[PDB]
């Protein structure tokens, strides 16, 4: 039992408990039928300011309620908790704030340092699975009940050998989903790198995918339909996965991703179904493998790195300072494929996950530089103006054209190259046709004009028309053949 | 595709049903009702599947502006854009035209249509082939004639004007 | 029941006429909200505030109202099916 | 060295760890703005605000703080090149 604060009295009447104040002359005065008992404090170690939990007895009936600090000791706020059974009124008030004040001197409640967030917060890394919380002693504070709920999902179950037999050797080697498995374990390793948060999205099983990468850590749970700020800023070092990309309306995500891919601050990798992608597509019994296996497979990835991590992290400078060299979108995400590949690294280390890291990685590298579009918006561009014109060839002078007859001249079709008049690129590129065209020549698209000009002279029967001359042989790679 | 999306919806129509049947004065036969609205639904629902969807808007489109299409039987495109290819094995749609109708959904409706097998594909495993009609080469989509009289449609510009 | 919050109903006879009115916990026990039901045919002013929150105080410590568990909405809620 | 105006650090132990925390001057000077560091581990209340107030004063009189310049920014700000 605690003890009362000199000064007061508790009465045990039918009526029910009563804490009165001592007046001498001793006169009794009410103070509350609630008698408030401070149980403990919590100090956010990211805001170093307090809060506590308050208890009492509404008649038989525990009430533990979460309380600021300024609640507990400012009488016109305390007052507010009446909403929540507390004996209060504005005229006791004060005289309850005076008892909660004595009562915290002559009973200290217990200390507890609280994180609000997963991750590295300051100094710590605040692990979302019990085993390791009751180690460390700091807890998980977590009002709001998405990350709650998301937190119970984090739960391990099954075993471990059984993950890596049952689950990870069904797919040792499709390299979209082993990228994405990547992804969901380095996710971790952000904040050691120096990295700066990234994306690994799947396009074109894809649900089935995600809901596998997820039993790396825990339950399929963790996912999540597509606020995205707050749940990364939670996650903070651990990986996200949203879900169900195709629901939603296109201007939501695009700026979703953009908003998650500046920095509470958050430095982890998002996976979905500054971006690494896998459009080649990559089953009732694997998923029961994974529902029954959850995760254990993350934490044993996250104790292999810690056993050697400044080997891994000569490692990953090793891979950064490569893939910087090898296009220059791609080497804009050096640093995310050396990290992906050390987390490959790393994972073939462990014990029953052995596998290539090396083939997988450059597997899907190559799928990005062949498949995705994105990397060579010049030639992408160029492309879109070729197809254009492969559909105006009534606008196009030429060898073996018909003359054109009334409006405007597009290009002019010679042998050697296609002169796409100056006005038609203008049309296309806009305010962007000095990079572009600028482009085009660095890669060696067009055939210069004299005066170090990206706009050849070419003359077809009384005319000498300016324009941007695309060699046969770029058209011919690109899919056209503007011959007669 | 759309339809397994709401696999749980019909799992829990149909053990309403079921629960339904076993009530004492309420028999009747649940799934007969379940799978008849089932396939009503894949039937009549046209937005279940956009690609055919978009497809067949394309054609209609196309069927409307036959001066601007070439090939077989079809007077050279004298004035203006050249939208398809009429060769007799199948309807070469030109890029251009499909990016005017897509936008930004080309790739995944046109990987659909792939997919789906309506297209006759490139050499170099590209969707749009290349299709030669007198001696030019344009780049397009090919849609099988089947899939053009399975939507309703007649490209040939050669039948006898006395019928 | 979701809330665990907590409201009340008070009665009082305005000259043969009783009036039931729900007010919330701070009404009843701040005397500035108190004075607010004089719009509902409250005798109170900002002179007698003080005082009338203190007698509801003590009547309601020796006269106990009734406690019932309430919900807003149907359905599942937190282990209860309402109907 | 900008504005003037002035703040202080205040300086207490929370039970054998020190807690230097940054305050205005009103926080200081006036007891509702006082009772706001409760939330930074300040043992205060809207009953003792006022006696803490006039503490915080009377210790200030007989041991002077330490006098300190600042600037935010660097540059030239009034007469100075803050580097």
């Amino acid at each position: 039992q605690e003890i009362i604060p000199k000064g007061y009295e508790i009465e045990h009447h039918q009526c029910g408990i009563a804490l009165n104040q001592l007046i001498p002359s001793d006169k009794k005065v009410f103070i509350t039928s609630t008698i408030p008992q401070i149980t403990e404090r919590f100090e956010d170690i990211e805001s170093n300011e307090v809060s506590f939990n308050m208890l009492f007895y509404d008649n038989k009936t525990p009430v533990n309620i979460a309380v600021s600090a300024e609640e507990i000791s400012d009488s016109r706020q305390l007052l507010k908790l009446v909403n929540k059974k507390l004996d209060v009124t504005s005229s006791t008030s004060t005289k309850l704030v005076d008892y909660i004040n004595a009562s915290k001197r002559y009973n200290p409640p217990l200390n507890v340092k609280v994180a609000t967030r997963l991750g590295h917060v300051k100094g710590y890394f605040i692990y979302p699975y019990q085993e390791v919380m009751k180690d460390s002693n700091v807890k998980l504070f977590s009002n709001d009940k998405g990350f709650q709920k998301l937190i119970d999902s984090f739960r391990s179950k099954g075993t471990l050998q059984g993950y890596s037999k049952k689950v990870f050797a069904q797919i040792k080697d499709l390299p979209m989903v082993m990228v994405m498995l990547y992804a969901s374990l380095g996710s971790v390793l952000l904040r050691e790198f120096g990295l700066q948060p990234f994306i690994v999205e799947i396009s074109g099983g894809k649900t089935f995918t995600l809901n596998l990468v997820s039993s790396v850590w825990g339950t399929s749970d963790l996912i999540t339909t597509w606020s995205i700020e707050s749940m990364a800023s939670f996650l903070n070092s651990f990986p996200m996965f949203k879900d169900d990309t195709r629901n939603t309306h296109p201007k939501f995500v695009t700026s979703a991703t953009y908003n998650f891919s500046s920095g509470k601050e958050w430095r982890n990798i998002l996976i979905s179904t500054r971006v690494v992608t896998l459009q080649d597509p990559p089953f009732t019994t694997l998923d029961k493998s994974f529902r029954e296996n959850y995760g254990t497979l993350g934490l044993a990835f996250i104790k292999q790195y810690e056993s050697k991590k400044d080997v891994y992290k000569n490692a990953f400078e090793s891979y950064q300072r490569y893939f910087n060299q090898k296009n220059e979108i791609m080497q804009r995400l050096g640093r995310a494929f050396a990290l992906l590949q050390v987390t490959g690294e790393v994972l073939n280390d462990i014990d029953g996950f052995e596998h290539d890291h090396f083939k997988i990685i450059e597997q899907a590298y190559d799928s990005m530089v062949k498949n995705n579009k994105t990397i060579d918006k010049p030639k992408q561009l160029l492309e879109e103006l070729l197809q254009y014109l492969d559909a105006n060839r009534n606008n196009i002078a030429g060898d073996g054209y018909s003359s054109v007859k009334n409006g405007d001249i597009k290009a002019i079709y010679k042998r050697d190259y296609l002169c796409i008049l100056g006005e038609t690129v203008k049309e296309k590129l806009t305010h962007e046709l000095q990079t572009i065209t600028g482009q085009w020549d660095k890669k060696g698209y067009l055939i210069k004009g004299e005066k170090d000009r990206l706009q050849k002279q070419v003359k077809h029967q009384t005319v000498k028309y300016r324009g941007f001359a695309i060699k046969q042989e770029v058209l011919k790679e690109l899919g056209f053949d503007f011959s007669n | 595709e759309i339809m397994q999306r709401l696999g749980r919806a019909f799992a829990l129509l149909q053990v309403t049903g079921e629960v339904l049947n076993d009530i004492d004065g309420f028999e009747h036969d649940h799934f007969k009702i379940i799978e008849q609205a089932y396939d009503s639904m894949v039937k009549n629902n046209k937005t279940i599947d956009k690609p055919k969807q978009l497809l067949e808007e394309l054609l209609q489109y196309l069927d409307a502006n036959r001066n601007n299409i070439a090939g077989d039987g079809y007077s050279s495109v004298k004035n203006g854009d050249i939208k398809a290819i009429y060769k007799r094995d199948y309807l070469c749609i030109l890029g251009e035209t499909v990016k005017e109708k897509l936008t930004h959904e080309l790739q995944t409706i046109t990987g659909q249509w792939d997919k789906k097998g309506y297209l006759i594909k490139g050499e170099k495993d590209r969707l749009q082939k290349q299709v030669k009609h007198q001696t030019v080469k344009y780049r397009g989509f090919a849609i099988k004639q089947e899939v053009l009289k399975e939507l309703g449609f007649d490209f040939s510009n050669s039948y006898n004007p006395n019928s």
